[PDB]
Parts: C-alpha cells; sequence; structure tokens
C-alpha cells in the first residue's frame, strides 16, 4: 500500500518528498481517522507540546487507535519531540495547501490496459513498444532470455494477470517506481506526479510511460497539458458458474476469453457469450504455471454475473471446494546451498553453535536431537572460525 | 603408570647399549645409580613388553620359549663343571630372541626395535565421520610425535566399529603420511525391526536407539580395543556413543573409558548411564566404584538443574540400608565381597557432593554421620576397620 510505500523512506528523502502543492494534501488523506486531526490541531501552534498530553488525550476505550496512529505519524516524521511540534517544512506547506500561498478518458485507458494485458499474454496481434517489452520483463513479471524470440511469462506473471485491475494496476506502478530508482530516475519528483493527479527529461519520460499505460493521454500530439484518466486518480460481472464446472462467460473482449481459458477448457464461443469447463487437467496445469486457488476463486468471484448473485455464497460451494482440492494435490520439491557438520560432542554446547548461524543469516535447518545443522557455504568462513574459538576455549 | 611417567620425564629404555639416555638426570648403567621411580617403571614396562611379544608369537609359544630356557638351566644346574656348562643358566637378550626365533620360526625384532631399543610411547589423537552417501567411516588418526615423552607408530593398528549389525574389527595401515582411513560400514536393518544388537562376545541385548542418530549404524568406536602398543587414545565419539559403550560393552577398559569421557558430558543421559551401571550387579566392581566418583563429578557440574535428592543417596539406601527405615543402615554382612567395596566406597564419593554455596550439603553429612553411628559389626565373620576407615575418609 502507499503507506507502505512511504513508511519505507528515510527522513531525508521524507522531508523532500513534502512538497508544496500536494503531498502534504496527499499523504494527510492517508491519515486514516484521528490523525487528521491532530495534525489539524497542532498546524497553528510554534510551540511543543508535552507528550503525557497527546498520551492523554484519548479516551480509555479505543486507545489503540491512539497508539497505532501515534505510531505511524511517527514513523512519518511529521512531528518531533524536542524535548511535539510538527516540522516547520510540513507545517508551512499545510498551512500553504489550506487557505495560503470524460467518458472518452475511461474509454482510453481500458483500451489501453486491455492491449497491455493483451501483450501480455501470449496474444499474436498486440501493440509493440521495445521500452514497455523491457520494463515489464525487469519488473520481474516476465523474462525472455532472447531478444529474437518474444518473451515468454514466468510464474510471477500469470498471479499478477488474474488480479483484479486496481491492484494490478497498483502494482504495476509500485514496481515501477522500484525499478526507476534503479535507473537512475529521481523518485521523489515522479512520486509527487501521482499525488498531484489525484487533485524535465526525468517528468517528460515519465509522463510518456504514463500515457503508454494509459493513465494519461495529452490529446493535442504531446502537449504539455494532460487530461488524466480515471486510473490516473487511482462493474458488473459476466461469468455464470454452474455446478457441473460448467463456466458462460458474456465476453466480447478476448482479454477475457484469454485469462478464462488459462485456467479452464473452452468449448464454445458465441458472439456474445463463450463456453468453458473448469477441469482437472487446465485447473493443475494453471497451478504448475503457479497460480494458486485463491486466484481463480477470487477472479471468478469478481467476474460474477447478476443472477448467480442472489444465492449465498456467489461461487457454489462445490466448484470452490473442488478448485481447493485440486491445488492441494500438488506438493512441490524445494532448492538451497548448504553444508553440514557432525560428531557435535556436548549437548549444552550444540545448543550455543546454533545461535551463530542463526544471527548471521546462514542457518536453514536444525536438529537438536542428533546434532545436525547446516550451513551455507556463503558463511562458511565464519562459522568455523566460531567453531574453533570455541574449542579453543574448552 | 608408564605413559603417566613417560610423558612426565624423558622416557624407559628397556636394554640400552653401551650415555644411551641422557634426558634424564641419573645413569642407567648400574641398578644403584637407577631412581627408585625409574626402577618400579622399568619392570612394569618390560611386562607389558612381554604382553606384548605374547601378543604377536601366542601364549603357547611363549610358554615353550620360557620352559626351554627353564630346561637349559636345569640341565645346566645339574653338571660339575665350572661354568663349561654353567653359564646356560645366564639368559641374554640376544639367546631369548634366538629361543623365540628357534621355537616360533617369526622373529620379533621390529617389535623389539620399536619398544625396547626406543624408549618411547606414542599418543594417538582420533575423530570419525560418518559419509552417509558411500556408507563408510572415514577416521582421522594423528599422532603427537613431537612431545618429549613420544614416537611414531607406523605399523598396524586395530580398531573395533560397533554398529547395529555387530561389532566388527579393522586393521588399518598407519604410515608416517597417513591421516584419513576409510573403513566401510554395514547396514541398519535391525533399526527397521527391533531385533537384538549381537555384541562383542556372542550374546545380543536390547538397546535403546533414541539417542542414536538416524542415518549411522555406528553404535561406538575403539581405537586399539586389545592394549597391543603403548598407546595413550583421545578418541572423540559423540556423548551418546560413550554411553552406548559404558551400558552395553563387554569390556571393562572399555567401560572405565567411557566413565573417564563422560565427565566432559555432563547431560543427565550421561547420569542414567551411570546410575544404570551402579544399579547393575553382573558389571565388574572396579566400573561401578569408578562410577561413583563420575556420578559424584557429574552431580557437581549439573548443581541448579538437579531435580531429587543427591546423588547415590536414593540408592544407597535401596541397596545397603533397611526396607522399613531408610536412614538406619543394615546391620554389616560384608560376605558377598563387591557390594562389600561397593558399600564402602559409595559415602567416600558421596562426600564431594557440592551445594551452590560450594559447601558440602547437609544432607549427605547427616547420612554419612548416621552411617557411622547406626553401625553393627557383631554378626558378621569380618573385620570392620577399612569400613569404618572409609567413613572418616
Amino acid at each position: 500500500n502507499l503507506q507502505e510505500f512511504l513508511g519505507g523512506l528515510s527522513p531525508g528523502v521524507l522531508d523532500r518528498l513534502y512538497g508544496h502543492p500536494a503531498t502534504c494534501l496527499a499523504v494527510f488523506r492517508e491519515l486514516p481517522s484521528l490523525a487528521k486531526n491532530w495534525v489539524m490541531r497542532m498546524l497553528f501552534l510554534e510551540q511543543p507540546l508535552p507528550q503525557a498530553a497527546v498520551a492523554l488525550w484519548v479516551k480509555k476505550e479505543f486507545s489503540k487507535a491512539q497508539e497505532e496512529s501515534t505510531g505511524l505519524l511517527s514513523g512519518l516524521r511529521i512531528w518531533h519531540t524536542q524535548l511535539l511540534i510538527l516540522n516547520p517544512i510540513f507545517r508551512q506547506n499545510l498551512r500553504i495547501a489550506l487557505l495560503g500561498g470524460v467518458p472518452s478518458l475511461d474509454k482510453y485507458a481500458e483500451e489501453r490496459w486491455e492491449v497491455v494485458l493483451h501483450f501480455m499474454v501470449g496474444s499474436p496481434s498486440a501493440a509493440v513498444s521495445q521500452d514497455l517489452a523491457q520494463l515489464l520483463s525487469q519488473a520481474g513479471l516476465m523474462k525472455s532470455t532472447e531478444p529474437g524470440e518474444p518473451p515468454c511469462i514466468t510464474s510471477a506473471g500469470f498471479q499478477f494477470l488474474l488480479l483484479d485491475t486496481p491492484a494490478q494496476l497498483w502494482y504495476f506502478m509500485l514496481q515501477y517506481l522500484q525499478t526507476a530508482q534503479s535507473r537512475g530516475m529521481d523518485l521523489v519528483e515522479i512520486l509527487s506526479f501521482l499525488f498531484q493527479l489525484s487533485f524535465s527529461d526525468s517528468l517528460l519520460n515519465f509522463l510518456q510511460h504514463l500515457r503508454e499505460f494509459g493513465l494519461v493521454f495529452q490529446r493535442k500530439r504531446k502537449s504539455r497539458r494532460y487530461y488524466p484518466t480515471r486510473l490516473a486518480i487511482n462493474q458488473p460481472g459476466f461469468i455464470v458458474v454452474e455446478t457441473n464446472y460448467r463456466l458462460y462467460a458474456y465476453t466480447e473482449s478476448e482479454l477475457q476469453i484469454a485469462l478464462i481459458a488459462l485456467f479452464s477448457e473452452m468449448l464454445y464461443r458465441f458472439p456474445n457469450m463463450v463456453v468453458a469447463q473448469v477441469t482437472r487437467e487446465s485447473v493443475q496445469q494453471a497451478i504448475a504455471s503457479g497460480i494458486t486457488a485463491q486466484q481463480i476463486i477470487h477472479f471468478l468471484r469478481t467476474r460474477a454475473h447478476p443472477v448467480m448473485l442472489k444465492q449465498t455464497p456467489v461461487l457454489p460451494p462445490t466448484i470452490t471446494d473442488q478448485i481447493r482440492l485440486w491445488e492441494l494435490e500438488r506438493d512441490r520439491l524445494r532448492f538451497t546451498e548448504g553444508v553440514l557438520y557432525n560428531q557435535f560432542l556436548s549437548q549444552v554446547d550444540f545448543e550455543l553453535l546454533l545461535a551463530h548461524a542463526r544471527e548471521l543469516g546462514v542457518l536453514v535447518f536444525e536438529n537438536s536431537a542428533k546434532r545436525l545443522m547446516v550451513v551455507t557455504p556463503a558463511g562458511h568462513s565464519d562459522v568455523k572460525r566460531f567453531w574453533k574459538r570455541q574449542k579453543h576455549s574448552s | 603408570k608408564i605413559v603417566a611417567y613417560e610423558l612426565k620425564t624423558g622416557g624407559v629404555l628397556l636394554h640400552p647399549i653401551f650415555n644411551p639416555a641422557s634426558h634424564l638426570h641419573f645413569s642407567i648403567k648400574h641398578p644403584h645409580t637407577l631412581s627408585w621411580e625409574y626402577y618400579s617403571m622399568f619392570q612394569c614396562k618390560a611386562h607389558l613388553v612381554m604382553r606384548l611379544i605374547e601378543n604377536r608369537i601366542s601364549m603357547e609359544f611363549m610358554l615353550q620359549v620360557f620352559n626351554k630356557l627353564l630346561s637349559l638351566a636345569s640341565t645346566a644346574s645339574s653338571q660339575k663343571f665350572q661354568s663349561h656348562m654353567w653359564s646356560q643358566m645366564l639368559v641374554s637378550t640376544s639367546g631369548f630372541l634366538k629361543s623365540i626365533s628357534n621355537v616360533s620360526g617369526k622373529d620379533i625384532q621390529p617389535l623389539i626395535k620399536q619398544w625396547v631399543d626406543q624408549s618411547g610411547v606414542v599418543k594417538f589423537y582420533g575423530s570419525f565421520a560418518f559419509n552417509r552417501k558411500r556408507n563408510v567411516l572415514e577416521l582421522e588418526i594423528k599422532q603427537d610425535y613431537t612431545s618429549p615423552g613420544t614416537q611414531k607408530y607406523v605399523g598396524p593398528l586395530k580398531v573395533t566399529v560397533q554398529e547395529l549389525d555387530g561389532s566388527f574389527n579393522h586393521t588399518l595401515q598407519i604410515e608416517e603420511n597417513s591421516l584419513k582411513h576409510d573403513i566401510p560400514c554395514h547396514s541398519k536393518s535391525r533399526r527397521n525391526k527391533k531385533k537384538k544388537i549381537p555384541l562383542m562376545n556372542g550374546e545380543e541385548v536390547d538397546m535403546d536407539l533414541s539417542a542414536m542418530d538416524a542415518d549411522s549404524p555406528l553404535l561406538w568406536i575403539r581405537i586399539d580395543p586389545d592394549m597391543s602398543v603403548l598407546r595413550k587414545v583421545e578418541f572423540e565419539q559423540a556423548d551418546f556413543m560413550w554411553q552406548y559403550q559404558l551400558r552395553y560393552e563387554r569390556d571393562v577398559v572399555a567401560q572405565q573409558e567411557s566413565i573417564l569421557a563422560l565427565e566432559k558430558f555432563p547431560t543427565p543421559a550421561s547420569r542414567l548411564a551411570l546410575t544404570d551401571i551402579l544399579e547393575q550387579e553382573q558389571c565388574f566392581y572396579r566400573v561401578r566404584m569408578s562410577a561413583c566418583f563420575c556420578l559424584a563429578k557429574i552431580a557437581n557440574s549439573m548443581v541448579s538443574t538437579w531435580t531429587g535428592p543427591p546423588a547415590m543417596k536414593s540408592l544407597f539406601t535401596r541397596m545397603f540400608c533397611c526396607k522399613s527405615c531408610p536412614n538406619i543402615v543394615k546391620t554389616n554382612n560384608f560376605m558377598s565381597f563387591q557390594s562389600y567395596f561397593l558399600q564402602k566406597t559409595m559415602p567416600v564419593a558421596m562426600a564431594l557432593l557440592r551445594d551452590v554455596h560450594n559447601l558440602c550439603p547437609k544432607e549427605v553429612l547427616t547420612f554419612i554421620l548416621d552411617l557411622i553411628k547406626y553401625n553393627d559389626n557383631r554378626k558378621n565373620k569380618f573385620s570392620d576397620n577399612y569400613y569404618r576407615a572409609e567413613m572418616i575418609d
């Protein structure tokens, strides 16, 4: 979430990111319930106040809200104890932010995201863009390994595909920012634009990428002015599920049919409907590709036709249980690197060695009944030395 | 005794050649210049080297050597010629080796050259590792040959490995550049079924295999079990292997060395092992007398963990006191000669118990004083002087 993204930041980047135009307001809206009230209170105070007052300024009931809000805003570093006055820069910017100093667009965003997903899946016809392809490849959801051949889809790719559009886009933009820092694009400048949307060379490239994603559209041969789409700020279902593992989806866009075929066997395709079967073969194929039953169940539930909404639960218990059992049927091997010792002599002496590999992060599996500790070869030169020291101590 | 003396000061040189031994402060050319401790260790090393010659050339051939010497002497002892033949009553080293070579056809000149003419004992440091993939046991035996009393051994070396399929002997060739010796290991199919594990002798016993490793079949290893060299072994087993070697071995020197090596592992499984040795008649009595002192040392080391009464007290009241009165000792009947020795050695080890304050507990001192007060010896056919003297000790 955006709260996680902002919490994972340093004070030096935080105060700079608190730009005058929008950031002080976008981060304010994040404040879930009560911290808004305290920010408004001590927006006009130039004198810090004791912490005991803030502690006792919430009744005994519902105090956990007080502690959680205080911790969240301490992490955000909106104020400092100074002994709880707010940061002067944030106070000034917030005062400046508080009395101081379309139908075609949504369709465009939908179509652009749909073609992006078409390219993501193995669609022969899709929009071509080398920058988009390499960005998706380095986002961790795609791997090519051969420039001549079109890139394939990794295991995480299917999971990302089956996610809903809001979370899908949000995670995609999170990965975009994380890779922006890697490629060298300043994070603060690009981040501030997202906040400003909900109200330079790097800016131009970032806006080009956003337009490729379909969140914005200049509409004037790439002019300075832009008109953000609905997705920039941040529908009825069509699938009918039977009790015999049969799906009737009122789908005209090929994207939905492809998504359904990812985990179902298609039987018929009518102009305004398509018939598929959820069989062991298709479900286990999806599970092997990497999906888990939770994504499939959530996808079918969110794309649930209004006819089956009346029944509770919306998705039949037999279908849900069968999908879950099919996914459980498979349990899979793992991969790690390690080295094992033996002849550990005294018992109380083996317990002290277990804490050496656990603190350094090179321990995989321990055994106090046989004395059997696995150590990765990456930290083999540090565990052996410790063992030698212990032997010397005797 | 001899490895302690030879590592302490130089070494004992049987058969010197005329100084041959300059590492020690007296001359070994005459018996009246020898130190008395050197004379005692000389006789001790001489009879151990004769046991080694019996190990190479069997005991019946050895008794035939001695009978040939005695028979030459007794044919010599009846002549009247003034020493034409009276010098057959005098033995030498060359005559003894020649009589050995006459009766057996083997000469012992490497064994004589190593253990007589050379004046040193050997030190063995062993450690093992079990290779689960190739099912082998990789021993690692290194010698300390740079100490002042030591020498380098290059002969063969017997090792006895007790695995789940039984006890197997292996001969290792320990040349100068040798360090790793790979010996093969057998199955672990006596852990699949509960079957009895066969011992060094022909018998077999039920073992509790819960402490054993799941991947290794081997229960214990003994380097040079028959004491066929003049050696000091320092083997690094795991503590459960020492406990299995204390419980189920049919060799008293291995039970003694496992008692000696269990003092470094104060775990409660070792306390259970020594307590099961102490309760066990049909164990040799000098092993139980050592297990008393080992149990006292282990009990001193695991204070602030010890649960019930002090060590060996409940065991003393179970073995040697009345059933109706626990604190009154039974009247003295010393006719068993093994529970007499164990009874007179158990409070002596029990008095080495110490509390968290480093003072002997007043539960053991009161127990010893009640052993002294309630002592009645008007009924046995044996005297009480050694038992009362051990009570004062």
